[PDB]
Parts: structure tokens; C-alpha cells; sequence
RNA sequence: AUUAUUGCUCUUCAACGAGGAAUUCCUAGUAAGCGCAAGUCAUCAGCUUGCGUUGAUUACGUCCCUGCCCUUUGUACACACC
RNA sequence: GGUGAAAUUCUUGGAUUUAUUGAAGACUAACUACUGCGAAAGCAUUUGCCAAGGACGUUUUCAUUAAUCAAGAACGAAAGUUAGGGGAUCGAAGAUGAUCAGAUACCGUCGUAGUCUUAACCAUAAACUAUGCCGACUAGGGAUCGGGUGGUGUUUUUUUAAUGACCCACUCGGCACCUUACGAGAAAUCAAAGUCUUUGGGUUCUGGGGGGAGUAUGGUCGCAAGGCUGAAACUUAAAGGAAUUG
């Protein structure tokens, strides 16, 4: 029986929202019910902090990172990314990190 | 068997007047033969780069601009305006959750009869001391703000062609008179003209085209 | 200080391109994609496929004209994956390391006022 | 069998008897 | 052939799938006052002097 | 005692030049080299069970493989995934 | 290119990649959220026009005009049907390349219908909150959305103010999260699933073991595919729910 009272995800009063298409497995899932991260990530990377501003003009430069929002599909979300699978109490903690 | 580099006519680019440096980058034609000549075959091409790459200071880290090349005068070729962009890493920086967003737009003309399309953007600034984590907009506050944005955006152009609008936003005088009337409705942060694009140009007119040269 | 071009890297999955052209785009300068400097289909995109790319052009970049150049990195983007094909990183670091002069680059790949529904369909591509 | 196909089974069936009864009208 | 001596400042961890690489901070006697972290292939205790065969570099985790 | 129980002597004088894909055993008087006693035994140890002799290089780690645990989870199995 | 690895497949026709502009149809990213609205299905670019509406404000007006509803009626996602208009995109059939012992599939490819839109249909969804509607009462907490009250409150100057957003007390009406358990219950949980053997505010509807079966039949609807209504014979000891330990 009900093993969730926010149901699938977050949908009380609206009654219909639109499919966001999971980026890895290409499913359709209700925008709300998505599960979403933000891809804040410095365009260059780890080892490259040196090799950059060194063989580069300007002073230090500034460094201009890139953002993309990733919508996952459960079926996807489970597999790789943020999901784990929780016990019957921690399935409560909506809290982030 | 060819390797065209033992054949390619070679140029540098020249910018115009309402900025900083005029001399630019480098390029590749082909020998100015009879039939398939290096003059009227190309040149017209366009080139983009951020404007701190021609305003020198990094109090201008984004704002890209396409320059249309127009004229030629012996292995040199000038350019004139063809639209301004921005940068993702700032757009995306500035397009941030827990807040509203506004953008309006206008089509219009100028003294020299280029018609173009300009845009804008600004964001609900969380005003210092606001307990509430969202600083929200009231629609009726957005539409009137679109209106005002529209009030200003169509009295700023038709002022002496591109050149005068050009030099009307390089220091973003607009960005504040926007923010001027704006303080009377709500907060707001960022407040930038984002993009702008040309599409219906008049004739070459090669006498008032050469204005920004020397 | 130096003479410019446009570096522009289009790193995708199961290949990585690298090619510079003229700042007005319209005129190239040397390409070499990953899929060449290695042969094994799947192997078409790995780290080194990139450092092996920017070796047979950054040279020729430093051999026809360009001594410097700004990059415009790109993902397959679109209605597709829109997230950085690994072999662009290992290409840039391999033209920052080419001695080649770097400066001022942004994200150019396509991101749209979403539409034209993705392939594979509503149940998704499932395995 | 799956509710949907078992429903569908009994609807294809349903349609054949129409057919076999038409023959008689 | 410019070498580099390194004074194990302390024992950190064991990195790398296997688990024989040993994480460690090494100071340099030939002008101290600065720290450098490196990995190793042997069993290591505090005050093992080490041979950095390049002056400027320091890795992180091993895979 | 032939199909040759074992043993001794002379003659005969193979393959095998350190072994591919692979897989075992093990951290100190241990590894591995070495033989002896004991079992079986009329006769027959290339076997095994214990014995001592000589006596090392390498770890004193981790989870990558591998096996197995333990916690969460799902379950429509409880003769319990044969 | 594509994939876990592949292949079918494009490439003297420079494929893939780059640059300038052009066209078509769909769609509305980011801001987009335990937030808004509509009786629901449902609804996110701009401004215009059209009429619509909740809450509030209200010493304004009528005065029982009301609550719930057999029949009947308006609406109704997706698909599906008729006639055009369209037709990018994705893509039921169909064909294919791999896969397998088989593999009509899963993956890849090609692509008809379809997808949009006008006129007409159709009346189904786990159309979900699997929870009827009006009414009263029963318990704490900080949020938040619209309305309103209040201030020798803060932030904006110019000349205080007047605006505007803020801050807070309190207040109606919204979507909700929480803590509890007076109380409920088979339990999972529920502030309504509460005030129920200490059994009655009003009202509509549905169910009376599991099959047989939503079958047959009759009436009806719709072009149709189907909808509404809707049995019985025979059979049969479980089928079923929540939760406990394996
Ligand atoms: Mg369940
Ligand atoms: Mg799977
Ligand atoms: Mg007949
Ligand atoms: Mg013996
Ligand atoms: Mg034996
Ligand atoms: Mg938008
Ligand atoms: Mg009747
Ligand atoms: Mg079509
Ligand atoms: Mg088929
Ligand atoms: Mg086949
Ligand atoms: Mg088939
Ligand atoms: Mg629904
Ligand atoms: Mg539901
Ligand atoms: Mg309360
Ligand atoms: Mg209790
Ligand atoms: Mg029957
Ligand atoms: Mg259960
Ligand atoms: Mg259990
Ligand atoms: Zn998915």
C-alpha cells in the first residue's frame, strides 16, 4: 500500500504538469517528479589550474564556468546518481547535501 | 596534391571608431585572380569577440559583438556593426533560482535607416533585510516594468544610428535609467540589455559608411 | 602580442573534433578529429584520442599561421545529451601544453526554448 | 494474464461473434 | 640533473584501489618553510627522506 | 613373481635448454630445500601423519578482482528462487 | 554515425565539422519552485481586444431566495474516426541491422499512419487524493499565497514627506509541510479516515465470498472502434488486506 504520501513527487492542487525528458535514459516524467541536479562545473578542471593562465593572455584571466540542469527519471536516477535507497525513516529526510 | 597555403591571400581586420583598438585578427582568401577575385568574392564576412578584447579593461568581461566587414583598400578591410550578444557563463550565472525574471523587447529604426531588434533583462533583487528567501514579482509589476522598459528602449534608439545607440550602452547609461523608474515599482538586480540583432539594412552608402575611419 | 584564430572544440561521445578556422569563421585552418589518430570505434573518444588530435594540427596551427587563438567549446547538446564529451578537456590541455596561446572562451553548444521531442520516446530507451 | 490483454482478448473475441452473427441477420 | 630531498612530515593515508600507495606530506631541508604532499611505493614511516625527481608538482587520489 | 612385488651389477642414454592461456600455497624457525619415523606391510612409497636439519627475499596494506558475511530494500516465495 | 561491444548506414557527391543567410511545422528551455489559478480534464514568451472569477474590503442592496440531487445537460488528456490545411520533429504498423537456442521484441536503422490545425466525431485513464457535497465541534508550530488593519518600524532623498519593496502584530480566505494522539483503526496511517454499542445534523451514490463476466441477451449510442445498461447456468474454499518473522 501507499509507501509515499507526497506520492510520486510533489503534486497537490495542480493535477497535471508536463513531461521533462530524462537526459540519460530519455524518459518522460512529470517536471515536478523529476529529481534534478545543477551542473555548476568549472569549464576547465583539476590539473588544469596551472596550464591555463600560464599559457594564456590577460591577468590570471577570471575563469568562466558552465551550468546545466540534469533531470533524471528514477529508473535512471536510481542507477547512477543521487537516490541510494533508504530505510523507512530516512526516506523522509528531504534535506539536500 | 595541392596544399593551398602556398596560394592563400592573407589579411588583417580593421575595426571602426566608437571603441578602442581598430586592428583586429587575421584571415585567408586565395589569390586575387581574374575570375574568382580576392575583392568582391568575400570580405563581407563577420567576426565576434568579447569587448574587453577591444576595451582592454575587465569591467566588461562578456558582451560579444558581431562586426560585418564592409570595405577594402589594399590588403586591409574595415568593419561596421552587426549585433551584440553576451556570455553564457554570465547569463547562466545570472539566471538563478529562488527569484523572478523579466525580459521585454522592441523593434525600431534609426537616423540612418537600419532597422533592428534589441532585448533586455533584469532580475528581482532580494533587498537586504528581506527575511523571505524569494523577492517575488506581482505580474502586474512585471507588465508595467515591461512597459517602462519599452518606454525607454524606444527613445534610446532612433538616436543618431547605431553609432549613437552604440555609444549609448558601451557604458550602459540605459542600464540605470531602466533602474531609475524601476526603483518606483520594486527592487531588481543585474539589469542588462543582453542581446540585439540587425536584419534590415539600408544601402551601403559608402560616404557616411566611412565615418568611423582614419 | 600574438596572431589570433578561433580554436573551437566540439567534444562529443564516440568522437572528438578539434579545428581552427579564421576569426570570421569563413576560412579554416587544419582539423584532425579524434576518430583518426586511433582506430577501434569505441576507442574514438578517450582522453588520449584528444591529446593525439591537438598534436596533428596545433603544430599545423603553429605552421600555417596562427600563434594564438580563442576557443569555443561545444557539446552535442541539442535535444540530445548537452553535457561535455570528455575528450575536449584532454584536447585543450593539449593546446595549452602545445605552447599555443590561450585566452577567453565560453560555452557555445546549443540549448533551446525546449522542443522537438527527443528520440526513443515516452517509455525511454530502456536496458 | 495481464488485465489489459485479457480485456483485449475478450474484445477481439467479442468482435468475431458480431461477425459470425452478422452472417445470420 | 636537479634532484629533491623530502622530509616525511607525517603519515596520511593509503590510496589507490590496491592499497600500497601511502599518502604523505614531505618538507624539504634544502630550504624548508613549505609543504609538499606526495605518494609512495614502499612501506613508510615518519622521517623517511625522499627523492622527488621533479621540484614542482603534487598529485591527489589514485585510481 | 609370466602381465615383469622389490633389490643389486654391467650395457642401453629418451624427452627435457625454465614451460602459452592459465591456477594453487603461504607472513617467521614460517616459506621453500632436506632427509627420517609412523601408518599400510609376508613382500611393495613417487602416499600420507607427525619429526627434526638448513633456513630465506616480501607485506604488518587495502577492496581492484574473488569468496563470504552484516545492514537497508523489494517480494505475490514459507516444501521458502532446485 | 551508432553502441556495453557491435553492425545496417553516409562519405569525388568533401561527407562529419565551419561560415553566411533562407525556408517550413511543432514547441515555450533557463528563472520553474512541497507556488498560482479553473468544476475537473487541464493551464507557463509579448502586448491588444473580449467577456469571465475567487478572496477580501464593505454601518451597501434583496431577504430563506437555500443544502444534496433519479431523469436530463454542459465539459471533458491520450489515442481513435470524417473531411480539408499541414506534415519539421518524435514516431503504433511495416522493413530492417545486431542480439539470442529461438527473438515477430528489447538496442540500431529506414519509415507509412500518426503527431499540429480547422470544421465535425468519440466520452474512455491508476480521469487518483484509489478518500462525495453542504453544516458544527474537537490541538499545537513555524512557513507561505492573495485581501485588509495597525507603526514617533527598516531600506530608498529632494526637502521631510508621497510613492514604492521591505519588517512586524493581528486578521479573513489558499496550496501545503510539521509535532502529537484527547480520539480512530485490522493495521499501514489519518486533524479527518476524529466527536461510532455512550450507535441519529442534512443529502446523493456504490458494495453484500472468489469465479463464471462486465461474458450472453435485450434496449440504446456512435460512421466506426466502441459506450451506457447488464444477467444467468454451471462451478468453487478460499480469493482477499495490513503488518511479523524467516
Ligand atoms: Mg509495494
Ligand atoms: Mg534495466
Ligand atoms: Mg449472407
Ligand atoms: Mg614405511
Ligand atoms: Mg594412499
Ligand atoms: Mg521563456
Ligand atoms: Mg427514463
Ligand atoms: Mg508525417
Ligand atoms: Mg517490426
Ligand atoms: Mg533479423
Ligand atoms: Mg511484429
Ligand atoms: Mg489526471
Ligand atoms: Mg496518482
Ligand atoms: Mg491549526
Ligand atoms: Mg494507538
Ligand atoms: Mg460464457
Ligand atoms: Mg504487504
Ligand atoms: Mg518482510
Ligand atoms: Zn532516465
Amino acid at each position: 500500500p501507499k509507501k509515499r504520501a507526497s506520492n510520486g513527487r510533489n503534486k497537490k492542487g495542480r493535477g497535471h504538469v508536463k513531461p521533462v525528458r530524462c537526459v540519460n535514459c530519455s524518459k518522460s516524467i512529470p517536471k515536478d517528479k523529476a529529481i534534478k541536479r545543477m551542473a555548476i562545473r568549472n569549464i576547465v578542471e583539476a590539473a588544469a589550474v596551472r596550464d591555463l593562465s600560464e599559457a594564456s593572455v590577460y591577468p590570471e584571466y577570471a575563469l568562466p564556468k558552465t551550468y546545466n540542469k540534469l533531470h533524471y527519471c528514477v529508473s535512471c536516477a536510481i542507477h547512477a546518481r543521487i537516490v541510494r535507497v533508504r530505510s523507512r525513516e530516512d526516506r523522509k529526510n528531504r534535506a539536500p547535501p | 596534391v595541392v596544399d593551398p597555403f602556398t596560394r592563400k591571400e592573407w589579411f588583417d581586420i580593421k575595426a571602426p571608431s566608437t571603441f578602442e583598438n581598430r586592428n583586429v585578427g587575421k584571415t585567408l582568401v586565395n589569390k586575387s585572380t581574374g575570375l574568382k577575385s580576392a575583392s568582391d568574392a568575400l570580405k563581407g564576412r563577420v567576426v565576434e569577440v568579447c569587448l574587453a578584447d577591444l576595451q582592454g579593461s575587465e569591467d566588461h568581461s562578456f558582451r560579444k559583438i558581431k562586426l560585418r566587414v564592409d570595405e577594402v583598400q589594399g590588403k586591409n578591410l574595415l568593419t561596421n556593426f552587426h549585433g551584440m550578444d553576451f556570455t553564457t557563463d554570465k547569463l547562466r550565472s545570472m539566471v538563478r533560482k529562488w527569484q523572478t525574471l523579466i525580459e521585454a523587447n522592441v523593434t525600431v529604426k534609426t537616423s540612418d535607416d537600419y532597422v533592428l531588434r534589441i532585448f533586455a533583462i533584469a532580475f528581482t533583487r532580494k533587498q537586504a533585510n528581506q527575511v523571505k528567501r524569494h523577492s517575488y514579482a506581482q505580474s502586474s509589476h512585471i507588465r508595467a516594468i515591461r512597459k517602462v522598459i519599452s518606454e525607454i528602449l524606444t527613445k534610446e534608439v532612433q538616436g543618431s544610428t547605431l553609432a549613437q545607440l552604440t555609444s549609448k550602452l558601451i557604458p550602459e547609461v540605459i542600464n540605470k535609467e531602466i533602474e531609475n523608474a524601476t526603483k518606483d515599482i520594486f527592487p531588481l538586480q543585474n539589469i542588462h540589455v543582453r542581446k540585439v540583432k540587425l536584419l534590415k539594412q539600408p544601402k551601403f552608402d559608402v560616404g557616411a559608411l566611412m565615418a568611423l575611419h582614419g | 602580442s600574438q596572431v589570433f584564430g578561433v580554436a573551437r572544440i566540439y567534444a562529443s561521445f564516440n568522437d572528438t573534433f578539434v579545428h581552427v578556422t579564421d576569426l570570421s569563421g569563413k576560412e579554416t585552418i587544419a582539423r584532425v578529429t579524434g576518430g583518426m589518430k586511433v582506430k577501434a570505434d569505441r576507442d574514438e573518444s578517450s582522453p588520449y584520442a584528444a591529446m593525439l588530435a591537438a598534436q596533428d594540427v596545433a603544430a599545423k596551427c603553429k605552421e600555417v599561421g596562427i600563434t594564438a587563438v580563442h576557443v569555443k567549446i561545444r557539446a552535442t547538446g541539442g535535444t540530445r545529451t548537452k553535457t561535455p564529451g570528455p575528450g575536449g578537456q584532454a584536447a585543450l590541455r593539449a593546446l595549452a601544453r602545445s605552447g599555443l596561446r590561450i585566452g577567453r572562451i565560453e560555452d557555445v553548444t546549443p540549448v533551446p526554448s525546449d522542443s522537438t521531442r527527443k528520440k526513443g520516446g515516452r517509455r525511454g530507451r530502456r536496458l | 494474464m495481464r488485465a489489459k490483454w485479457r480485456k483485449k482478448r475478450t474484445r477481439r473475441l467479442k468482435r468475431k461473434r458480431r461477425k459470425v452473427r452478422a452472417r445470420s441477420k | 640533473t636537479p634532484v629533491t630531498l623530502a622530509k616525511v612530515i607525517k603519515v596520511l593515508g593509503r590510496t589507490g584501489s590496491r592499497g600500497g600507495v601511502t599518502q604523505v606530506r614531505v618538507e624539504f631541508l634544502e630550504d624548508t618553510s613549505r609543504t609538499i604532499v606526495r605518494n609512495v611505493k614502499g612501506p613508510v614511516r615518519e622521517n623517511d627522506i625522499l627523492v622527488l625527481m621533479e621540484s614542482e608538482r603534487e598529485a591527489r587520489r589514485l585510481r
